[PDB]
């Protein structure tokens, strides 16, 4: 009653200074809240007309219902009708106007999928392949190019390729950009599987699992490939470690680097896509650390500025210095690394330490998952658990100055 | 690069203004707003976006007054609407309302000194027209660069041959 | 690992462009649309129809079949929109009949 | 027999129309004055166009009177000179 | 020479019908005039800046007229300015010596006699004479200084859509939309002569039928007042047509001198400048469309392109196209004869401009014209 109120009357003063702060706002209300959601690489641009289509993937969490995984295309403004002397209000004196014309959101294709659906990437070099994780052990792959766009009739997912390894559900799912066919994927089972596709037969719906990592001692809560080497991986596992492993040692339990995260459990980690050296992990002691590769001992920065656990944490395709992480706190907060060890006045520094560049409060409940535009620049695309999806964009003065 | 990584591991003016900008909200009956803000408040800040900013913006709910629907507006957002269709079967063997027979009655009510050869040689173009315009529809959008051919005279000798052949190509042709 | 939870279900009239620093360039409208939108034959047998109210005797063309579309929905369209804007100006978003003849009245035809 | 064709305009072009136009919401008994307001036009275009070709001395109408009502009408057509 | 395609609000993105120039004024400024569908007669300054380029200035805005106006030319005077509306009046405006506006132009002369719309107005060899072509399918002749209805020539059969007076002062060219070209006397007010076949001995009509998809048939006598030129021409070598545009002598109206053919897009539009030239050095040969001590340039203003013809050579010197995408509506030039204003009804005009002596040496004096 009163969270909810003052979750309201907050949500409410955002909603207010929302023009002021923000370019690019797009809430809508999906059918069902989404565990994940990324966008695809590939932009439509048709000739003679004033927006461009964007495509994201999302999944669903249904109690008692047949769960989708949702290929949905959103519109957003052209760049060129940014700039438009469009009319004038004499009372807001500014070139608003409310008008009619703006982009929406549809739902392209959904396909049935057992159970919640927890993670969804696609395989970097074609997005028709999508990759799954299952309450079950099993993890699914498949084509919306090898499937009918509407759901089947039939209750039973029908998924191109199911993957075994596991012995319960996980949490953590990623691909690996240089090397074709290769998947990590974590779970309960205090495993890591490695599979590879690429060698799958054209009719082969069984995959065995490639290899397994057992390293850790608790629940592996992710794992992810690097951006540039195409054999060395992280992962970061509710033992409060960060582990690197290399395919190419002989041991799956020894490990080619171990060390201790923090004094609480770990979540998710992501690497530069232009750095390859610098890598950020998210922890439950409202921290987030980046670790150099040269040397692992000690942390390079250790950013504060979440009161709880902090679960997913990207960083941006478009500027190197950049990162973005979201948690409970129901905030999504933009890092900059331009503005490390710069002095600031206590009026600037009540609210956090000048490591923070910019704070996102519009959603009800926990960020479940965020994303950001690999096409345009500063477009976050963040999915909470009150079904909300926010296609959001920080104003262009808070960046560029 | 990967070998490094592994040995070290081991009206005013637009340009006055700014961009425009977009807030839309599904929960909204307010229409969604596209256009550019340039109020400027020292108290809205990215660091501290809930704070209050006094004598720039009352703190009231504007979507409520805005847009009060209740009415049977219809439903037409998205989901239904767009896919139905309707087909049928129409008549057209009265009122000719085709280049054949439309030709055909033009010729028969109005008559002029024409040969009927030449009506139906010039009907035929016409149908080879409409086919040719039929099959360049798919064209779509084309932009136009534009073409010009510079003042060449037949007194210098050194202009470009190819402009000297396209206007060869528009020449005078003479009648005795 | 992380605690999960149960979801819940969901549910100036005339803008007439300032002869000076006017540089829009639409090429779209310059060229025909060829999207008819609208099914040939209900339309045919109205102009049918107009045309036998009006005399008898008489033809039409297929180009000039499509001449008629591409005004009609060019008109509609333009008027579509001058609702639209008295609706926002009206502080509304649903089009009324109101509406069609406010800015059928705006455009003069009334 | 040939006297029912008022409502041949089918509801999914007006809301097509609408959704070219950029309306987004549409009232219940709007397509009766969107009809009326589609015939009235019609019937002044071909009456202009009957009048353009009675004084052309010829019987089929063209393209080309159509858009010389139109230009009379106050509208101009693109794609058909 | 240069084009300059203008991106200037003419007549608010409404289709633009005619234009002319001062003829009155030798200097380097000139005011333009501009018709348009938005019932709002436009007249702007032009002239070339710094950098030579064409821009064009806003003058005055006219507005009484109730329908679309379709042609404008100016007097060779100047000082008076004819406008042809849709609503079957014409109207002769004059200066006078308001917040957009810089300058007043008042309402002089308000002449009707039509009953639909007035597609052509051309004036006379000193103004006092008034020519000009309506839907009504008669070709109509006014006195300017009495103001009053002189002349109704009815033996038309379609739409005519182009009008123009001889300099020389004993011919009237019109053209109806029924592929008939007619000429008439001034004294007699008759049919002096009447050309609509053509035997090569098959023959055939020689001018476009009805299925054209162009507004308007303008044509113009030169200036000298011995080349009568006609768009919308077809000929038949064969069994297609081709679209050409039609020259003709004093000689013989009745037999083309010559055809310019210009294949793919139809000519409608045929404008001489009046200025003259010194002949161009070239071969003694008979390239040349007639042989005169002094030649001139001329225009042709076709469904899309614009051709640039002279006297002394064969083929167009000039040559424009791409520019527009929708039918071209007309051309004019300059007193001086550096600026070809060209308006299709797409919406906006576009500015050909020619630097000084890159069209020859005009004549010191001017030669005389046997009126």
């Amino acid at each position: 009653a009163v969270e909810e109120r003052v979750i309201n009357e907050e949500y409410k003063i955002w909603k207010k200074n929302t023009p002021f702060l923000y370019d690019l706002v797009m809430t809508h209300a999906l059918e069902w809240p989404s565990l994940t959601a990324q966008w695809l690489p590939d932009v439509t641009r048709p000739e003679g007309k004033d927006f461009s289509i964007h495509r994201l993937v999302l999944g669903t969490h249904t109690s008692d219902e047949q769960n989708h995984l949702v290929i949905a295309s959103v519109q957003l403004p052209n760049d060129d009708a940014q700039f438009d002397a469009s009319h004038y209000d004499s009372e807001k004196g500014e070139f608003g106007g409310f008008g009619s014309v703006s982009g929406k959101i549809e739902i392209e294709i959904k396909i049935n999928h057992e159970g919640e659906v927890n993670r969804a990437r696609y395989m970097p070099q074609n997005p028709c392949i999508i990759a799954t994780k299952t309450p079950s052990s099993d993890v699914l792959v498949f084509d919306y190019t090898k499937h009918p766009s509407k759901p089947d009739p039939s209750g039973e997912c029908n998924p191109d390729l199911r993957l075994r390894g596991h012995q319960k559900e996980g949490y953590g799912l990623s691909w690996n950009p240089n090397l074709s066919g290769h998947l990590l994927s974590a779970s309960d089972d205090h495993t890591i599987c490695l599979w590879d596709i690429s060698a799958v037969p054209k009719e082969g719906k069984v995959v065995d699992a490639k290899t397994i990592f057992t390293g850790h001692t608790a629940v592996v809560e992710d794992v992810s490939w690097h951006l540039l080497h195409e054999s060395l991986f992280g992962s970061v596992a509710d033992d409060q470690k960060l582990m690197i492993w290399d395919t190419r040692s002989n041991n799956t339990s020894k490990p080619s680097h171990s060390v201790d995260a923090h004094t609480a459990e770990v979540n998710c980690l992501s690497f530069n896509p232009y750095s390859e050296f610098i890598l950020a992990t998210g922890s439950a002691d409202k921290t987030v650390a980046l670790w150099d590769l040269r040397n692992l001992k000690l942390k390079l920065h250790s950013f504060e500025s979440h009161k709880d656990e902090i679960f997913q944490v990207q960083w941006s395709p478009h500027n190197e210095t950049i990162l973005a992480s979201s948690g409970t706190d129901r905030r999504l907060n933009v890092w900059d690394l331009s503005k490390i060890g710069e002095e600031q006045s206590p009026e600037d520094a009540e609210d956090g330490p000048p490591e923070l560049l910019f704070i996102h409060g519009g959603h009800t409940a926990k960020i479940s998952d965020f994303s950001w535009n690999p096409n345009e620049p500063w477009v976050i695309c963040s999915v909470s658990e009150d079904n909300i999806m926010q296609v959001w964009q920080m104003a262009e003065n808070i960046y560029n100055d | 690069l990967c070998s490094q990584l592994d040995q070290l591991l081991q009206v005013p003016e637009r340009r006055k203004f700014g961009r425009m900008k977009l807030l839309q909200f599904c929960e909204n009956h307010r229409p969604a707003y596209w256009g550019t803000w340039n109020k400027k408040t020292a108290l809205i800040r990215a660091r501290d976006p809930w704070a209050q900013d006094t004598k720039l913006l009352d703190y009231e709910v504007d979507s409520d007054e805005e847009w009060e629907e209740e009415e049977p507006g219809e439903s037409l957002s998205h989901s239904e609407g767009d896919d139905d269709d309707d087909m049928g079967e129409d008549e057209d063997e009265d009122d000719g309302f085709f280049v054949p027979h439309g030709y055909l009655s033009e010729d028969e009510g109005v008559t002029e000194e024409c040969a009927d050869p030449e009506n139906h040689k010039v009907r035929q173009k016409l149908k080879a027209k409409e086919w040719d315009e039929f099959l360049a529809k798919g064209k779509r959008f084309r932009v136009l660069q534009p073409v010009k051919i510079g003042c060449v005279w037949a007194a210098d000798r050194d202009c470009a041959g190819d402009d000297l052949k396209v206007l060869q190509q528009f020449a005078a042709c003479f009648l005795e | 690992a992380r605690t999960k939870q149960t979801a819940r279900k969901s549910t100036k009239k005339p803008h007439r462009y300032r002869p000076g620093t006017v540089a829009l360039r639409e090429i779209r409208r310059y060229q025909k649309s060829t999207e008819l939108l609208i099914r040939k034959l209900p339309f045919q047998r109205l102009v049918r129809e107009i045309a036998q109210d009006f005399k008898t005797d008489l033809r039409f063309q297929s180009s000039a079949v499509m001449a008629l579309q591409e005004a009609c929905e060019a008109y509609l369209v333009g008027l579509f929109e001058d609702t639209n804007l008295c609706a926002i100006h009206a502080k509304r978003v649903t089009i009324m009949p109101k509406d069609i003849q406010l800015a059928r009245r705006i455009r003069g035809e009334r | 027999v040939l006297r029912d064709n008022i409502q041949g305009i089918t509801k999914p072009a007006i809301r097509r129309l609408a959704r070219r136009g950029g309306v987004k919401r549409i009232s219940g008994l709007i397509y009766e004055e969107t009809r009326g307001v589609l015939k009235v036009f019609l019937e002044n275009v071909i009456r202009d166009a009957v009048t353009y070709t009675e004084h052309a001395k010829r019987k089929t109408v063209t393209a080309m009177d159509v858009v010389y009502a139109l230009k009379r009408q106050g509208r101009t057509l693109y794609g058909f000179g | 020479m240069k084009v300059i395609t203008c991106e200037i609000a003419w007549h608010n993105k409404e289709p633009v019908y005619s234009l002319d120039f001062q003829h009155g004024t030798a200097g380097r400024i000139h005011r333009l005039a501009s018709a348009g569908v938005d019932t709002n007669v436009r007249i702007w300054k032009v002239e070339k800046g710094p950098d030579g380029k064409a821009i064009v200035e806003f003058l005055s805005n006219l507005a009484r007229h109730t329908k679309a106006v379709n042609v404008v030319r100016f007097s060779p005077t100047g000082e008076i300015l004819a406008s042809g509306g849709d609503d079957a009046v014409i109207l002769l405006w004059k200066v006078n010596d308001a917040q957009l506006n810089k300058e007043n132009w008042t309402v002089v002369k308000t002449l009707r006699g039509h009953l639909e719309d007035v597609y052509d107005i051309c004036w006379a060899t000193d103004g006092n004479l008034m020519a000009s072509a309506s839907v009504d399918n008669t070709a109509i002749i006014w006195d300017v200084s009495k103001g009053q209805k002189i002349s109704i020539f009815n033996e038309h059969k379609s739409y005519v859509q182009g009008v123009t007076w001889d300099p020389l002062g004993q011919y009237v060219a019109t053209l109806s939309c029924d592929r008939v070209l007619r000429v008439y006397s001034i004294q007699k007010k008759r049919v002096a002569f009447n050309v609509s076949k053509m035997l090569s001995a098959r023959s055939y009509r020689m001018f476009h039928d009805d299925s054209m998809k162009s507004f308007f048939r303008r044509l113009s006598f030169t200036p000298d007042g011995s080349l009568l030129l006609t768009p919308a021409g077809c000929v038949e070598s064969g069994e297609n047509v081709m679209n050409t545009t039609y020259v003709f002598s004093r000689k013989n109206l009745k037999r083309p001198i010559a055809h310019l053919p210009c294949p793919g897009k139809a000519t409608l539009a045929v404008r001489c400048c009046p200025v003259y030239f010194e002949l161009r050095p070239v071969v003694e040969t008979g390239v040349e469309l007639m042989s005169l001590p002094y030649r001139l340039v001329f225009a042709v203003a076709s469904e899309d392109s614009v051709l640039l013809y002279d006297t002394q050579q064969s083929f167009p010197f000039g040559y424009v196209s791409n520019i527009h995408y929708h039918t071209l509506s007309d051309i004019s030039w300059s007193s001086d004869g550096a600026f070809l204003a060209i308006s299709s009804t797409d919406g906006y005009c576009s500015f050909v401009t020619f630097e000084k002596d890159e069209l020859g040496i005009p004549l010191k004096e001017k030669p005389v014209l046997n009126m």
